[PDB]
């Protein structure tokens, strides 16, 4: 089975699955995890950085768009540039040309159509990462889930990467509570941190390992690292 | 060349002169200005004979394809065609078209593009040098929803003084009726118009 | 300025009895200033014969040429090609520079190995083929030229005498042009033969 | 030059004259402008001489290969539109003009082509230099259903206007008939009422006249 | 994608080889032996015509001999049409240093290019290499006389006396066995002829079943000659030898 | 898209067999027979039309092709690769020779260009060599009449007569009994008639029998007339009537 | 043998593309969809899985439009589905551009048509894994279409594809035999709220979102447009009633 | 324009060459030497456009000397002008011109004789006893058309050159700042530094 | 080795069994269809199944007007027929830009051949598994009927059918022309060609039909058209007075 249907993106097996977008998909969880959350005045992401030993950096997890957007990744490192920058271009453009800031929901379809053609086409192969993007445009706070296969949507909070699933049902839960801090960014972000924290078990979120990002009707998106959010550990 | 085109009560009718010329030399003095780009669309063709064919012919293949994919096209869609070369090659050509038709739903239709390559959708369109000295004429004698032989009167009276005042026309004056009765072809000879 | 002028020169071809003769004159100057005295103009490929008047560079990047397609021709058609056929790639290798030709006019002469007949043909520079069954004149003095054989010519000459009157015609036109001149030589050419002599002129 | 076309009641015929110039001077005085584009579809040109011939058998190139390829006779109007076409595209810098005639499984034919990719029907036509002398002397005989005699006849003056009234053309007088029924004759210098007169002396050198300053046989064979 | 059905033609084997060449010179080793000796006033080609009917015209053929200039020819041993595509490529390569120069090609020059193609379709370009082997025969003004070999490797060498085709190894023994340097033109011409004749895959050597010929500098002259043996002078060269 | 096929489908198995020109050549075998026979003063191509169903015209289907007026090619093994390579042949007759030279190609050049196109379709990529073999019979004024075979490989070679197809071997051996030098454009006919004769299992006549000759010229078909260097074209086909006639006295 | 299954343009021996057919295995995966033709234009709705209560509400949009008078619905690999629409707006803006009049359903139809057999021609592109419902009025009346992965498609009075295509199937059925003179824009909006409720039986396990547009020469003036608010809930309830 | 002189005598071949360079109103060098050893046994001069002049020369030298070393041989006087002619010819119809007449000067160790070619920026060539570029041509042409002969030596040639660079010096209008001479033979290129008075 | 059953290459008999299966797709819509000559028409008769109850009948149909005069009917998938027959149309189109007069149907045949041979010889595009029909009555040439397939062959018939029971077809029409001594239905009106054609079709097939289980299309002097489920009823009802 799979093994002679997984050669390449190109190829469908039997039941309908392109286990090479599967198999990206799988790089995703690998990857360390990261949680994004919206109220109606701001949008936060709240991404763990991980570390290779203890003589090495905790790997930078967000990326700036424009001012009104952001993104955190978890998978492939240089994939997520290669789109980050992709959007920033998109979001460039927009206001250029039309002197105009790009909907969130808009860079969502963008990226999900830049997808769609490395799974089509002969040769390529998927991105394999995932992205959350926040962000405040014409009709409030933000957040969208961008996974590999080329599906994105737009939730009110979420996670992504491993043990993933730890910060996904306390916010399922955290709702009501979280969709609530309007007005108020230190809770939002205290929401998230959280959110974050229960997808842990290794170890406990430190100082030069947690990573936040925020962005909101006042606030143009901007990302906190080290004594930044000693205060939110 | 002296042209033009007049909707009316049952449809439309084309009219043209038959002179072309390479300066003062009348190289034809029997040609057909009046072009069949689909069975109830024509045209009229004015300036560069080489253009204007080149362009028609075009046109005519286009909406042959465009009939074996979506039927019989609009007398409005013919009209973006020629349009469509005439502006997007405006540096490269030197072609003034009458485009005319007739529909069911609509009747009779007229579309003119000039020079610039912009349209423009009319009860009647005159062109070609002779059509300067018509103006005042035709501005004054149209009315609409004529009968056919009331419109056939206008066109021959029309152009049998463009042809007396430009010397780039003449001939005979050819018309083309379009209908829901078809397509016929009319001719004037110079003893009949010259003493109208 | 004009690329026909520049260098200077002359080419006259005549048809005889069972022959066929073509001649040029020698020089290559650049405007007044005359500089080869030993600037010849014509070639062959095999029996066939080509004389090249115009700028000079495009005379000899002409015959380069030639050398190279009827050797090519010769190695696949297994025989050397004949005068009415290399007419032709005359023809259609000048039309295939027809916006950018060469600044030439050509003159081809010889005899049908087959069929023994002589044949002669002229081109403009884009390649219109002339084809005469008197004579073909080219280059800066081809008025005279045309003047010459106009008068001095009649049918089916013999060699000895067809020579006397191609030498005689170039001649007397080249010392009308100012451009032309400075020597000459005059090929009689018949089926089993070819006989090339150089002509005694004035050298001013 | 002078090229001219009439039609009759069962063909066409077309005719030209058979001088070519370079400027002032006669470069030719006796070329054929009567081109075959298929056996029965013959074309008469004028203008840049290496221009009509080259366009006219490019088009009778494909003209063959088009008739192959479809089993066919070849079409006038093909050789119109192929014609046409290609001499748009060049927007005139291919200076051809040409009167195409010819008789196919759909009838007989008479077209004019300008450089500049226009073209013209009609039952009678003449284009060159001698375009007006010729046209003069058609709108004055021309009549509708002329024998095969009467055309030629017609053709043939309209040919003649133009050798005496222009200094363009000159010469003798080439005729192509192309009947509906037969095949096409061709009829090579149909007139030829300019020969030159003899000479009031001969010019022929006594051998030795010219001095000679070296001499020398010539390698033909490899 | 398409990779399933790619030969990959220009890959190393384990060993270090290139498996469509060698499997190409494998194909050359069953066509018609080819031979070019040369001697001091002359080279001689001579070949075997592989297959061959009552019916089929021997007059108007040629599939082993091929003129590539007037001073240079091949003899061939393989796929007839891939070597014609080769040929035609190295007639122009010969026109063009004329045309360039004014002056012959050298024939090491142009061995050399033709062998370079060659070496090319064994590179790059996943196209199978040409099933052919050459041995020119040539003379310029700078060495003279020479007899060179190229195969769809695209290396090629210079030799006194060489062999192509079928049974090379045997032909190469005899070869080496009878040549001697100051040996003469007609001297070559008979070894030549022995040589096929003790390595035929046939009955007997007949001149139907042959193609020869020699390229002299007829003294007559002073000028390079090559002539391409005609039916009727196979047939005689063949039984004054004494193989009648 | 785009052709990702860009190396060779033909390629050298160790034994040195070069199996796709192997295979097509197999193709061919199957293919009806069709011969030719080179007389002293033409050249006659003949095959056998197999009429795929009594519904179909077989006139709508010539397997005897003219590429030039003095050139004729008919073949064996799949009739659309033929199809296609008598267009190519058609079109290179003009484009590399009428249309520089103004002559049409001598039968070995012509030959010769329809084998490199083979040979192509044997190396190129992403393509599978033709699936046929050529008999082209042609007459040119320094060569005179000529009969050659082109070979999927992209090989070719003349002969004085020669058989392809299904029953070549029967055929070809046929034909060396009754060939030599001195026959007749109408002997040589004759011959090929009965040589085809052997490899038709049903109905033997004008119309289910295909065949041409290279010969005299026929200005008769030549269209026009005025032209004194202009004879008309020396490849001609039988009329189903022609061959009959002939037939009868078979 | 086997393996007909591993390219995309390859032919099975009976004669089928099974690359293509593992692409409609994916689209019936998917979530399903419906079509259903009035007498003066077309309704389209589909149903929206809520995996989680993370799911913004009505956000989430899947129904596109394509120029102004287009509805475009499919079930399947939801970014192909993207990507074809992108294809289809940007072959009807050609449309428009040349013949100024917006593109005919039937034509529309074709550009989608030949562009999806497109991807069934080679081995170097993957079949489209949806299946697609669209439609809208023009010069002549309303069309309904559906298009397979194959590229095949026809016109319809009534539509479904995905998870439970037969339920919806049956009711469309129902439908037609019940209305043989013509059901209305009004109408069908509640008739096709209802088909979803009941073919949401086949994934009963999740909760899900209705979403519904239309294209009415009367209700909407031949122009795609989503139904919301009121309408939107007049029709959810008319559901939820009947599911009961 | 600048001097650029060749003459061929009985062994060898001399090319005199002026030494100024002058940008408009000022003469800038005048010690400039217009040659480029193309071979051991092959020297070309070259004057005309200010850039074309040094940058064509120096690329034919590289190609001649990529050819001596690919094929470990020399070409011919005859083949390096042919290869040359063959470069301008293809420039002159390109979409900026080399404007670079150049006299190519070399001695043929097969034939054992000296050669002299003269070839324009148009792709003219031509062979001479004697050949010189620009409006030098027009007073040397005639001074050697009377002063030369086949069989003199090279020192009879630079007593000849002498004469040339006299007159240049006396009835052109233009300061050339003297020339400078190579002699070509059968022991290579050498040149003549004592000529500024010889 | 094994993949010379995938791509279009020889296999060691020498065959090309790609193409062989897209001869096996033409018959995966188990659709009949004939073509009949008449003395100035052509008319083709085709079997019209609409299984599914909520298709717009109108929109099934494997009949096409290529051009003013030219009618094709294809036999295999509806994607492949389309793909087929847009470039028909286009070809068709471009034909009479570019030579001045209409294509002919047996040189669109031709054409189409060709270019279904390519897919034979060129690896990346497949074959396109249909047959196709072409109808017209030619300007030269009369009532023409012409057909090709994926191998790329094509030739013209006096009549002829395609589909799963194509050969009973044959067989019969080949007998009533045994019988008839001519090749072609001497009749005046198309409206009896028609009606013969039906006839012949029901005589070999067994079966009855209804109006809405036939498609016809017609080629007269300058046109080709389809006609309608009543233009059919009407042709019914007409063989119907008759046995």
């Amino acid at each position: 089975f799979r093994n002679n249907y997984d050669g390449d993106t190109v190829t469908f097996s039997p039941t309908g699955r392109l286990f090479q977008v599967e198999y990206a998909l799988e790089a995703i969880k690998q990857g360390s995890v990261t949680v994004g959350l919206r109220s109606n005045t701001h949008a936060v992401l709240v991404a763990l950085k991980r570390n290779a030993d203890e003589l090495s950096s905790y790997q930078k997890k967000i990326i700036k768009c424009d001012e009104h957007m952001g993104l955190s990744l978890a998978g492939l490192a240089p994939d997520a540039r290669v789109l980050s920058n992709y959007l920033r271009q998109q979001c460039n453009y927009s206001s250029l040309v039309f002197n105009r800031k790009l909907a969130v929901e808009r860079a969502g379809h963008l990226l999900c159509d830049k997808a769609q053609k490395n799974t089509q086409s002969y040769g390529g192969r998927p991105y394999g990462v995932g992205l959350l993007i926040i962000g405040y445009d014409k009709s409030g706070a933000h957040l969208l889930e961008f996974q590999p296969s080329g599906n994105v949507t737009e939730l009110y909070g979420t996670a992504i990467g491993a043990r993933s699933q730890g910060a996904k049902t306390y916010l399922e839960r955290t709702l009501d509570t979280f969709i609530k801090i309007d007005g108020n960014p230190d809770e939002l972000i205290k929401a998230g941190v959280e959110a974050i924290s229960q997808s842990l078990r290794d170890e406990s979120l430190t100082v030069d390992n947690l990573s936040i990002a925020i962005v909101g009707k006042d606030t143009p998106f901007t990302i906190y690292d080290g004594e930044a959010v000693a205060k939110y550990i | 060349t002296s042209i033009m085109a007049v909707t009316f009560k049952d449809g439309v009718i084309l009219g043209a002169d038959s002179r072309t010329t390479t300066g003062a030399y009348i190289a034809n003095r029997v040609t057909d200005k009046l072009t069949r780009v689909h069975d109830k669309i024509w045209c009229c063709r004015s300036g560069s004979a080489a253009d204007t064919q080149a362009i028609a012919d075009i046109v005519q293949y286009h909406l042959e394809l465009y009939t074996s994919q979506y039927g019989t096209p609009s007398t409005e869609t013919a009209a973006s065609v020629f349009k469509e070369l005439c502006y997007e090659n405006k540096d490269n050509l030197t072609a003034g078209i009458i485009v005319a038709g007739y529909d069911d739903k609509n009747k009779g239709e007229v579309y003119t593009i000039p020079l610039g390559g912009s349209v423009h959708k009319l009860p009647y369109a005159i062109a070609g040098s002779g059509s300067t000295f018509i103006y005042g004429y035709c501005d004054k004698n149209f009315r609409e929803n004529m009968s056919k032989e009331e419109t056939v009167d206008f066109i021959k009276h029309s152009l049998s003084q463009a042809i007396k005042w430009d010397g780039s026309s003449g001939g005979v004056i050819r018309m083309v009726v379009l209908t829901a009765a078809g397509v016929e072809r009319l001719i004037f000879y110079p003893d009949e118009y010259e003493q109208l | 300025s004009d690329p026909s002028s520049i260098n200077g020169g002359i080419v006259v071809a005549m048809t005889g009895k069972d022959c066929v003769a073509i001649a040029c004159d020698l020089r290559l100057g650049s405007q007044s200033l005359g500089v080869s005295n030993k600037f010849e103009k014509i070639f062959h490929y095999g029996h066939v014969f080509l004389g090249i008047t115009g700028l000079a560079t495009d005379v000899t990047t002409l015959n380069e040429m030639f050398r190279y397609k009827t050797n090519l021709y010769k190695l696949k058609e297994e025989r050397a090609i004949e005068p009415e056929t290399f007419t032709q790639l005359v023809s259609s290798s000048l039309y295939e520079r027809r916006f950018g030709p060469y600044f030439v006019g050509p003159v081809v002469a010889g005899i049908n190995s087959k069929s023994g007949k002589p044949f002669i043909a002229g081109f403009d520079l884009i390649g219109c083929i002339d084809e005469a069954k008197d004579f073909i004149v080219s280059g800066t003095a081809s008025d005279q030229l045309f003047g010459m054989c106009e008068s001095l010519y009649e049918p089916n000459l013999e060699p000895e005498d067809l020579f006397e009157t191609i030498s005689q015609a170039l001649l007397n036109a080249a010392d009308r042009d100012a451009l032309s001149g400075w020597g000459a030589v005059v090929y009689i050419i018949k089926k089993d033969e070819v006989v090339k002599r150089y002509l005694k002129m004035r050298q001013d | 030059t002078t090229i001219v076309g009439v039609k009759f009641n069962n063909g066409v015929v077309i005719a030209a004259d058979t001088r070519s110039t370079q400027g002032p001077i006669v470069a030719d005085k006796n070329c054929a402008k009567l081109h075959r584009i298929s056996p029965k579809i013959w074309c008469a040109g004028a203008g840049t001489a290496a221009d009509t011939e080259a366009v006219t058998q490019l088009i009778g190139s494909n003209i063959e290969l088009h008739s192959l390829y479809t089993s066919r006779e070849p079409r006038v109007v093909s050789a119109l539109q192929m014609l046409k076409q290609h001499l748009f595209k060049y927007q005139g810098h291919i200076g051809a003009y040409l009167i195409v005639a010819g008789v196919d499984p759909t009838g007989s034919h008479l077209f004019s082509i300008h450089a500049h990719g226009s073209t013209d029907v009609g039952y009678y036509l003449s284009l060159g230099s001698g375009s007006l002398a010729a046209m003069a002397v058609l709108e004055s005989h021309w009549k509708q259903d002329l024998t095969k005699e009467e055309a030629i006849k017609l053709a043939s003056d309209a040919i003649q206007a133009g050798i005496w009234n222009d200094l363009g053309s000159g010469s003798n007088v080439d005729v192509c008939v192309m009947e509906i029924g037969k095949d096409a004759e061709y009829l090579r210098n149909y007139l030829t009422p300019n020969v030159r007169e003899e000479k009031q002396k001969s010019y022929k050198f006594p051998r030795g006249t010219t001095a000679v300053l070296k001499e020398s046989i010539v390698n033909i064979c490899d | 994608g398409s990779r399933r059905y790619d030969s990959r033609t220009t890959i190393f084997s384990p060993e270090g080889r290139l498996y469509q060449v060698e499997y190409a010179l494998e194909s050359i080793s069953h066509a018609g032996t080819a031979i070019g000796i040369m001697a001091s006033d002359g080279i001689v080609l001579a070949a075997e015509r592989k297959v061959t009917s009552t019916l089929l015209e021997q007059d108007t053929s040629t599939e082993k001999l091929y003129k590539l200039n007037d001073k240079i020819a091949v003899a061939v041993a393989g796929l007839t049409a891939d070597a014609e595509i080769l040929i035609n490529t190295a007639r122009i390569h010969a026109q063009n240093y004329l045309k360039t120069y004014n002056e012959d090609i050298p024939v090491e020059i142009l061995v050399r290019r033709l062998s370079d193609i060659k070496q090319g379709y064994t590179q790059h370009g996943g196209l199978r290499p040409f099933g052919v082997s050459f041995i020119y025969a040539g003379y310029d003004d700078r060495y003279g006389y020479q007899l060179y070999t190229s195969n769809p490797s695209g290396n090629y060498t210079g030799w006194k006396a060489i062999s192509v085709g079928a049974n090379t190894s045997a032909a190469q023994t005899l070869l080496q066995m009878d040549y001697k340097d100051d040996m003469k033109v007609d001297d070559a011409i008979e070894l030549a002829l022995k040589t096929l004749s003790k390595t035929t895959d046939s009955s007997a050597l007949t001149y139907d079943r042959l193609e020869f010929a020699t390229i002299r500098k007829g003294a007559n002259d002073g000028e390079v000659y090559q002539k391409i043996f005609k039916p009727q002078e196979i047939k005689d060269i063949l039984v004054k030898t004494g193989i009648t | 898209m785009t052709d990702r096929y860009s190396f060779s489908l033909t390629t050298f198995s160790p034994s040195g067999k070069l199996g796709q020109i192997d295979y097509a050549l197999t193709a061919v075998k199957q293919g009806v027979t069709s011969l030719g026979i080179k007389a002293t003063n033409g050249v006659v191509i003949a095959t056998e039309k197999k009429s795929s169903s009594p519904l179909a015209m077989s006139e709508t289907l010539s397997k005897v092709s003219l590429l030039t007026p003095d050139i004729g090619a008919v073949y064996s093994g799949m009739g659309p690769d033929y199809r296609v390579l008598v267009d190519k042949s058609r079109k290179v007759a003009h484009t590399s020779y009428k249309r520089i030279y103004g002559e049409y190609p001598p039968t070995k050049l012509l030959v010769s260009e329809v084998a490199k196109i083979m040979q192509e379709a044997t190396q190129s990529g992403g393509v599978r060599p033709f699936g046929v073999s050529l008999l082209i019979a042609g007459h040119d004024e320094f060569n005179g009449f000529s009969l050659y075979q082109v070979d999927p490989s992209g090989s070719y070679f003349p002969w004085k007569a020669t058989a392809i197809g299904k029953g070549s071997v029967a055929a070809k051996t046929f034909l060396e009994k009754r060939w030599n030098d001195e026959l007749e454009l109408e002997d040589a006919i004759h011959i090929a008639l009965l040589t085809l004769k052997e490899s038709v299992e049903g109905e033997f006549n004008g119309d289910t029998i295909e065949l041409a000759i290279i010969g005299d010229e026929n200005p008769d078909l030549l269209g026009y007339t005025g032209i004194p260097t202009d004879k008309g074209p020396r490849f001609r086909k039988l009329t189903s009537q022609e061959i009959n006639d002939r037939l009868e006295a078979l | 043998g086997t393996g007909y299954d591993l390219s995309n343009s390859v032919f099975s021996p009976d004669g089928r593309n099974f690359q293509v057919e593992y692409a409609v295995k994916a689209v019936e995966n998917g979530t399903t969809s419906i079509g259903i033709k009035c007498n003066d234009g077309v309704v389209f709705a589909v149903e929206k899985l809520i995996t989680s209560k993370l799911l913004v509400p009505q956000k989430n949009v899947k129904i596109q439009v394509v120029d102004r008078h287009i509805g475009c619905v499919y079930s399947g690999l939801i970014p192909d589905g993207r990507h074809l629409v992108n294809r289809g707006r940007e072959e009807a803006a050609s449309f428009k551009k040349l013949y100024k009049t917006p593109i005919p359903i039937p034509a529309f139809a074709d550009r989608l048509g030949q562009y999806v057999q497109a991807h069934t021609l080679y081995n170097s592109v993957r079949p489209f894994g949806v299946s697609t419902i669209f439609g809208g009025v023009d010069k002549n009346g309303a069309h309904l279409y559906m298009l397979e992965p194959s590229g095949s498609y026809w016109g319809y009075k009534g539509a479904a594809t995905g998870k439970g295509r037969q339920s919806a199937k049956a009711e469309l059925e129902k439908l037609v035999d019940h209305h043989p003179e013509g059901l209305s824009a009004r109408e069908a909006v509640k008739q096709a709220a209802k088909i979803i409720y009941l073919a949401h039986e086949d994934n009963k396990e999740k909760d899900f979102e209705l979403e519904i547009s239309w294209c009415s020469l009367s209700e909407t003036n031949g122009l795609h447009k989503f139904v919301k608010g009121d309408l939107l809930q007049e029709a959810i309830d008319f559901a939820q009633k009947e599911i009961n | 324009m600048d001097i650029i002189l060749g003459i061929r005598v009985q062994d060898s071949v001399i090319l005199a060459s002026s030494k100024a360079v002058t940008r408009g109103i000022s003469v800038l060098k005048d010690s400039d030497d217009k040659t480029r050893q193309l071979s051991p046994h092959t020297l070309m001069s070259f004057a005309g456009e200010a850039g074309d002049t040094v940058q064509f020369a120096e690329y034919i030298q590289a190609n001649i000397q990529l050819y001596s070393i690919r094929e470990d041989y020399e070409l011919s006087p005859q083949a390096v002008s042919s290869f040359v002619r063959q470069e301008l010819a293809k420039s002159i119809r390109s979409r900026r011109p080399y404007q670079v007449n150049v006299l190519i000067g070399g001695y043929d160790k097969k034939k054992n004789k000296p050669e002299l070619y003269q070839i324009d920026y148009l792709g003219t060539k031509v062979e001479l006893p004697y050949g010189a570029h620009g409006y030098s041509g027009f007073y040397t042409f005639s001074l050697l058309d009377h002063h030369y002969r086949p069989d003199m030596t090279t020192e009879e040639g630079l007593d000849l050159l002498k004469l040339c660079v006299q007159e240049l010096e006396k009835r052109m209008p233009m300061d050339f700042k003297g020339v400078i001479v190579k002699i070509v033979d059968k022991d290579g290129i050498r040149q003549v530094d004592d000529f500024q008075a010889q | 080795a094994g993949y010379d059953r995938h791509i279009t290459i020889f296999s060691p008999e020498g065959r090309l069994y790609q193409v062989e299966y897209a001869f096996k797709a033409t018959n995966q819509t188990n659709i009949n269809s004939l073509a009949v000559r008449g003395k100035d028409c052509t008319v083709v008769i085709s079997q019209k199944k609409v299984p599914d109850k909520l298709l717009d009948p109108t929109t099934v149909s494997y009949i096409f007007c290529i051009s003013r005069t030219i009618g094709m009917v294809v036999n295999g998938p509806i994607p492949d027929a389309r793909n087929a027959a847009l470039r028909a149309k286009a070809e068709a189109a471009e034909f009479r830009y570019k030579y001045g007069y209409d294509m002919p149907c047996d040189v669109l045949a031709k054409r189409m051949a060709n270019l279904s041979q390519i897919y034979t010889q060129r690896a990346y595009m497949r074959p396109l598994g249909v047959i196709l029909t072409f109808v017209s009555v030619d300007e030269e040439l009369g009532p023409s009927i012409y057909k090709t397939d994926p191998a790329g062959y094509y030739v013209g018939y006096k009549a002829t059918a395609t589909g799963p029971k194509q050969q009973e077809i044959t067989t019969n029409l080949e007998n009533h022309f045994k019988k008839s001594k001519i090749d072609h239905i001497n009749e005046e009106s198309w409206e009896k060609v028609v009606e013969f054609a039906i006839t012949h079709m029901i005589d070999a097939l067994g079966t009855e039909f209804s109006k809405n289980d036939l498609e016809v299309g017609v080629a007269t002097k300058d046109k080709f058209f389809t006609l309608s489920a009543e233009n059919i009823e009407e042709r019914l009802v007409a063989i119907a007075e008759q046995d």
